[PDB]
C-alpha cells in the first residue's frame, strides 16, 4: 500500500523498486495570441524513474511531437507516462525488473495499473510523502538534455554521482531529497549555494560538484537554513 | 394460477412472495399461496421471527414442476421441494383451498412491477449461476459468497455470475490501455454482449437477477455485481439506443421498488454519480435521473 514515514527504510533494502514521478512529462508556456486570446505552446518534458537504492536514473525524454493532435493532453500524459513505464520494464531482463513501482501522484495508479496488467507480481503503490521530484529540471544537465532532444529518447544517468562510494543509499537519498526540496522552493538561492566556490567543479560524468565529506556538510545545512528561510518569508514567521 | 402449497408452518416466519410478504404465527393454520402468475419466474422468501439473519428464499418458474415448500426441523428451515405425482399434488391443492388456508398472491390488475422487475429472468439461466442440477428451483441466501469474491470460499455454494474486471486483460486490449479504459464499448459490446451473453436481453437477464437478489435478501456480491452491470454500460460511449432506453425503464423500477430505508447499503454513490452526471450516459436515463433525484437526493 501507500509508502509514507513509517516505511521509509523500505526503500534501501534489496528489493528493486522504482519511483515514477510525471510532473515533468507535460510542460507548456502559456502566451496570448494575436487576438488577444491565450494559447499554451507544449515543451519538452520526462519522466522522472529512480531506482532509490541504485541512484539509477532513467530519464525518458517526452519530445513535443507526441502531443500533436491530441486533445486532454494533462489526461494523455499519464497515459504515455505509464505507457513508457511498462515498455521499460520490458525491456528489462527479468532479475533487472522492480517489485514495485510507487508514483509520486495519485492519478498514476490506474494508468501504470492498466499498463502493467501483464506483470501482477509487481505491486504498483502510492505515497504520503511530498517529494520534490518536480525539481528536477533545475538540475543543468537533465534540463539541458531535455531542452535539447529532437527526437523521444532514454537517457541513463546515476543522480547521486559516486556519493554511494563513501556514504549509504539513505544517506544519499535524504541528501538528494534536501537538495531538491532547496531547488524548488527557490531556486536562485539553492543554485547560488551549489555553485558560488569556482574550485568545486561537476565533473563531465557527474550531476552535482564534486565536494569533499565537509563540503557537503556545509552544503547540507545551507540548503537546510534555505528552506526554514523560505518557510517564513512565505508565512512571516 | 398456481399454487404453492405448505405442509405446515412450525416456526414463526415472514414470507414473502415476489415482492410481498406477510407474517405467520407459529403454528397458525397456513397452507401456502394461490393464484400465482403462471408466466413469470417467482422468488418465495423466508426470514425466521427469531433469527432477522439469513433471509433465504428459492426462484422458480410454476411451469418446470408442482413445488411445494415444507419446514425441516433439523436443518431449521423451509425447503422447497417437487411433487412429481401430479394427482396427488392436485388432490393436496384442492383440499386447502376448500379449507381456504392460503393467501392469494395479491396482484393489483394496474400492476405491472413483478414483470419490469423480471422481463429478461431465464430460469434455466438462473440454474447455470445457483449451480444444482437435482432441483429444478435455486437456493440463495443473504451470505452466499460470488465466484469472483472467492478469487479475491465453497464453490458449491456460490453465485456464479458473469466475471466483470475492469483492470484484466479480457477488458484491455493491448495498445488500447488507455483508450478500452476509459471508453469500454469495447469489453461491452464485442468481449460480453458479442461473446458471452449473445444479446442485451441476456445482458437485462443477469443485471435484473443481481439486483434482486440484493434486494431480497441483502446479498452483498450480487449488489456488486449489479453496479459492475449497469457500470459498464456507463462506461461506454458507444451502446445501443435501444439498449439504453431498456436500460433506463429497468433502473427505474428498480430505483422504485427498493425499500427507502435500504438506499444506504444497495445504492453505491459512485457508480450512480457516474451514470448520471459524469459518464457518457449521463444524458440518456432520463426515467432513471428523475426518479433517484426525487427519491434519493441524499446520494448525490
Ligand atoms: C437470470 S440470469 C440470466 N438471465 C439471462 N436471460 N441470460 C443470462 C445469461 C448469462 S450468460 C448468457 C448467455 N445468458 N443469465
Amino acid at each position: 500500500g501507500a509508502m509514507n514515514s513509517s516505511n521509509y527504510a523500505e526503500l534501501f533494502n534489496n528489493d528493486i523498486k522504482l519511483f515514477v514521478d510525471d510532473t515533468n512529462v507535460y510542460r507548456v508556456t502559456v502566451h496570448k495570441t494575436f487576438e488577444g486570446n491565450v494559447a499554451t505552446k507544449a515543451i519538452n518534458g520526462c519522466i522522472f524513474t529512480l531506482n532509490p537504492k541504485t541512484g539509477h536514473l532513467f530519464l525518458k525524454i517526452i519530445h513535443t511531437s507526441v502531443w500533436a493532435g491530441q486533445k486532454r493532453l494533462s489526461q494523455l500524459a499519464k497515459w504515455k507516462t505509464a505507457e513508457e513505464v511498462s515498455a521499460l520494464v520490458r525491456s528489462l531482463p527479468k532479475e533487472e525488473q522492480p517489485k514495485q513501482i510507487i508514483v509520486t501522484r495519485k492519478a498514476m495508479l490506474d494508468p501504470l495499473e492498466v499498463h502493467m496488467l501483464d506483470f501482477p507480481n509487481i505491486a504498483i503503490r502510492p505515497t504520503e510523502l511530498r517529494l520534490p521530484f518536480s525539481a528536477a529540471m533545475s538540475i543543468d544537465k537533465l534540463s539541458d538534455v531535455v531542452m535539447k532532444a529532437t527526437e523521444p529518447q532514454m537517457v541513463l544517468f546515476n543522480i547521486y554521482d559516486d556519493w554511494l562510494d563513501r556514504i549509504s543509499s539513505y544517506t544519499a537519498f535524504s541528501r538528494l531529497t534536501l537538495l531538491l526540496r532547496a531547488l524548488k522552493t527557490n531556486e536562485e538561492s539553492a543554485k547560488m549555494i551549489l555553485l558560488s566556490d569556482p574550485t568545486i567543479t561537476i565533473k563531465s560524468y557527474h550531476l552535482w560538484p564534486s565536494f569533499t565529506d565537509e563540503q557537503w556538510i556545509t552544503i547540507e545545512s545551507q540548503m537546510r537554513d534555505l528552506i526554514l528561510t523560505e518557510y517564513g518569508r512565505k508565512y512571516n514567521v | 394460477m398456481n399454487t404453492v402449497p405448505f405442509t405446515s408452518a412450525p416456526i414463526e416466519v415472514t414470507i414473502g412472495i415476489d415482492q410481498y410478504s406477510f407474517n405467520v404465527k407459529e403454528n397458525q393454520p397456513f397452507h401456502g399461496i394461490k393464484d400465482i402468475p403462471i408466466g413469470h419466474v417467482h422468488v418465495i422468501h423466508f426470514q425466521h421471527a427469531d433469527n432477522s439473519s439469513m433471509r433465504y428464499g428459492y426462484w422458480f418458474d410454476c411451469r418446470m414442476g408442482n413445488f411445494y415448500i415444507q419446514y425441516d426441523p433439523k436443518d431449521g428451515l423451509y425447503k422447497m421441494m417437487e411433487e412429481r405425482d401430479g394427482a396427488k399434488f392436485e388432490n393436496i391443492v384442492h383440499n386447502f383451498k376448500e379449507r381456504q388456508m392460503m393467501v392469494s398472491y395479491p396482484k393489483i390488475d394496474e400492476d405491472d412491477t413483478w414483470y419490469n422487475l423480471t422481463e429478461f429472468v431465464q430460469m434455466d439461466k438462473i440454474r447455470k449461476i445457483v449451480r444444482k442440477d437435482e432441483n429444478q428451483f435455486s437456493y440463495v441466501d443473504s451470505s452466499m459468497t460470488t465466484v469472483q469474491e472467492n478469487e479475491l470460499s465453497d464453490p458449491a455454494h456460490s453465485l456464479n455470475y458473469t466475471v466483470i474486471n475492469f483492470k484484466s486483460r479480457e477488458a484491455i486490449r493491448p495498445g488500447h490501455e488507455m483508450e478500452d479504459f476509459l471508453d469500454k464499448s469495447y469489453y461491452l459490446n464485442t468481449v460480453m454482449l458479442q461473446g458471452i451473453f449473445k444479446n442485451s436481453s441476456n445482458y437485462f437477464g443477469e443485471l435484473q437477477f443481481a439486483f434482486l437478489n440484493a434486494m431480497f435478501f441483502g446479498n452483498y456480491g450480487s449488489s456488486l455485481q449489479w453496479h459492475a452491470m449497469i457500470e459498464l454500460i456507463c462506461s461506454s460511449a458507444t451502446v445501443p439506443k435501444h439498449m439504453l432506453d431498456k436500460l433506463d425503464e429497468i433502473l427505474y423500477y428498480q430505483i422504485k421498488t427498493l425499500p427507502e430505508q435500504y438506499s444506504d447499503i444497495l445504492l453505491n454513490e459512485r457508480v450512480w454519480n457516474i451514470c448520471l452526471y459524469s459518464s457518457f450516459q449521463k444524458n440518456s436515463l432520463h426515467n432513471t435521473e428523475k426518479i433517484m433525484e426525487n427519491k434519493y437526493p441524499e446520494l448525490l
